[PDB]
């Protein structure tokens, strides 16, 4: 499974992104094909192991 | 997102994280050689002229065989693009529906908006069916064209130094169709058709491991591109990458070619046919179908 | 011819430019098309391509699969391309549990097809069936391809792999304690002639004994009992006419070290198999005895 | 009388040992020897890590 945590602290390259509908709409209707969704701050990405 | 007012339900700050995975599609043809001209390709039988003929004859089959076998993947490249392309591109009523409803809904779609969605595309789907047979106004395929322009999104990478013109305000679309199309919109919208030169790349991009990419590869099966750049702007601190790996690969030099371009509302596409790749091969044009009504 | 033509040991076949980088190299001309080495070019085994319905690949996608010729009996498919496994449904070698388990997975039109045209003529089996060699490809579709070997080793395009012969674990039969070195490898059918109709008997013996005629005497001593229904039919019975109480064909040779047990994966179901790890297939003809 | 060592010793990562420890969740230690061998095509390391 995919490791959000490593997106998450690696470096990342600046888009100017561009959805036709609204984020959460074309997610919710499932257009991608692996997806990960959280609220707040998720600790999860500072337990280097 | 933004602040709320009394007595409203505050909205929480969300993250979004989604990845997009590449598919494979090889491509093969065969060509096919005779025991006759392996033979007399490396065989000198007392050296007559004769023989000299017939030698030559089998290294000109060859060579043919290998230009030919050349021509052919360059045309099955171009048709497998190609048929990528048309696999992923969805029609007009869908796209025009999803423009048209962009801000209905900021979540997963009710009942209500969902029925919305489907009368939309039922009425698009039946006004819009043969485009050119109902109508041959000017300013209507004028705006549909100027649509199906607009409705596609934009792409995450952008090399601002390629497909651009003498008149150097960039090219950001291709629309291609078959040759009978294509002269039936270029004779109707003459007044925005233009002869262009444009720069284009003269040859692939090339993409390298890297040593520490070997060594991964060897031990995790995995390889992360640009993995300098990467360990050097973690280990300096900053947070923010200049350029994309697939992006740096790409080639250097750039050539100038000869094309059609069209203005759709400070917008500039290229125009072109694909009948030369089909001339007088077995393969049927991708770009020619067949429609089902009941 | 002189004293250096002969003396001069032959040309080595990899030290030589191949045909196409001569003519590139004679005409000084460059090509897009890589062509310094050509691939499968020493390959020593000798293959052939089979298209197969959709339904009929399955646990044939991994290597190693035994694949037979079936006759329909019918003008419009002629013939279809079946696995071991298959047979393993009609087949009374077979346990109870293990054919439940690959009933359900043969659960297709075209399976139930070749169950069908198998059982429905008058012929004995092994009338009905051309033995073609071990297959290791597949790209799946609504038609897949298979390339199977039929004189050979089984490996991969660099022959970075070799592949083994898989045998279901009911099928597999050794009579001996103490293996030799070399092992021949047959397929047996066997038919026992029980009152309403045929049952027939299906495996894969491996054995030390090259001989047609020793093997035939052991064959025999093992399967007396269907000999004495061979006869008792022939008595009770008149106006049948049976031919044989089985056929023997060999198909290949491997080392006995090579011999071991493992289990095959098809949609979250194991299958128990034999497995040969470097087995090459040498075909013959049905013999039948007596 | 005896000589020992004066002070322990001291194992630190490789900014490629952050690289692989946040992307793989693992480390090989001394990555660049490994790597320097294995590109100038030497087969022995001196000592581990």
């Amino acid at each position: 499974m995919e490791n959000w945590s490593a997106l998450e602290l690696l470096p990342k390259v600046g888009i100017p992104t561009d959805f036709l509908t609204h984020v959460k709409t074309s997610a919710g209707e499932e257009m991608f094909e692996a997806l990960r969704i959280y609220y707040g701050d998720d600790p999860e990405r500072y337990n280097i192991h | 997102r933004v602040a709320s007012g009394a007595g409203l339900p505050t909205s929480r700050q969300t993250t979004i994280m989604v990845t997009k995975y590449s598919e494979k599609s090889p491509i093969t043809i065969p060509f096919e050689l005779s025991a006759a001209c392996l033979t007399y390709l490396r065989e000198t039988f007392e050296g007559t002229i004769l023989d000299k003929i017939l030698n030559v004859e089998a290294m000109h089959t060859v060579l043919r065989a290998l230009k030919n076998t050349a021509d052919a993947m360059e045309r099955g490249l171009i048709h497998s693009f190609l048929q990528t392309l048309l696999r992923k591109a969805p029609p007009y009523f869908v796209v025009q529906t999803l423009v048209e409803n962009a801000t209905l809904a900021r979540q997963a779609l009710n009942r209500i908006q969902r029925s919305n969605i489907l009368q939309s595309f039922k009425a698009k789907m039946l006004a819009t069916l043969f485009l050119l047979n109902r109508t041959r106004d000017r300013d209507y395929v004028l705006k549909f064209l100027t649509r199906l322009a607009e409705a596609a999104t934009d792409s995450i990478l952008d090399n601002p130094t390629t497909y651009t013109t003498s008149s150097g305000a960039k090219i950001s679309g291709v629309m291609v169709s078959t040759a009978n199309v294509m002269q039936i919109i270029m004779s109707l919208l003459s007044s925005h058709i233009t002869k262009e030169t444009v720069s284009a790349p003269a040859t692939y991009g090339n993409f390298v491991l890297s040593p520490e990419n070997a060594v991964t590869a060897i031990s995790y099966h995995s390889i992360l591109a640009d993995f300098n750049s990467y360990k050097a702007h973690l280990t300096s601190g900053q947070p923010h990458l200049p350029n994309d790996s697939l992006s740096q690969a790409g080639a250097h030099s750039l050539t100038p070619l000869s094309m059609d371009v069209i203005r759709l509302g400070e917008k500039t596409v290229i125009m072109e046919n694909l009948r030369r790749v089909y001339k007088n091969t077995d393969t049927k044009d991708p770009l020619e179908r067949n429609v089902d009504l009941t | 011819m002189d004293a250096r033509a002969v003396a001069k040991r032959p040309r080595d076949p990899a030290d030589e430019d191949n045909e196409l980088v001569t003519a590139l190299k004679a005409k000084r001309e460059v090509n897009t098309i890589s062509v310094r080495y050509l691939y499968h070019a020493d390959h020593q085994a000798l293959t052939a391509r089979f298209f197969v319905p959709e339904g009929l690949v399955e646990f044939e996608a991994q290597p190693g699969a035994l694949l037979i010729r079936m006759e329909t009996g019918c003008d419009s498919p002629r013939h279809l391309y079946i696995s071991l496994y298959l047979l393993g449904i009609r087949a009374s070698n077979v346990s109870a549990s293990t054919r439940c388990l690959l009933e359900s997975v043969y659960t297709a039109s075209a399976a139930r097809a070749a169950l069908q045209w198998l059982d429905l003529g008058p012929h004995l089996l092994h009338r009905r069936l051309e033995t073609l060699g071990c297959v290791k490809t597949v790209s799946l579709g609504i038609t897949s391809l298979l390339t199977c070997v039929m004189r050979g080793y089984l490996y991969n395009t660099l022959k970075t792999e070799v592949f083994a012969l898989m045998i279901p674990k009911d099928m597999y039969l050794t009579w001996e304690e103490t293996r030799g070195r070399l092992q021949y490898v047959y397929l047996i059918i066997v038919y026992d002639y029980d009152g309403p109709e045929t049952r027939p008997g299906i495996y894969v013996l491996t054995s030390s004994i090259a001989h047609w005629q020793t093997l035939v005497d052991v064959a025999r001593g093992k399967f007396a009992r269907e000999r004495c229904s061979f006869v008792n039919r022939r008595i009770t019975r008149p106006r049948q006419i049976p031919l044989c109480t089985g056929v023997i064909q060999k198909l290949g040779w491997c080392l006995a070290d090579d011999i071991h047990t493992s289990f095959l994966v098809h949609k979250e179901l194991k299958l128990s198999v034999v497995r040969l790890d470097n087995f090459s297939v040498e075909l013959g003809d049905f013999r039948e005895f007596v």
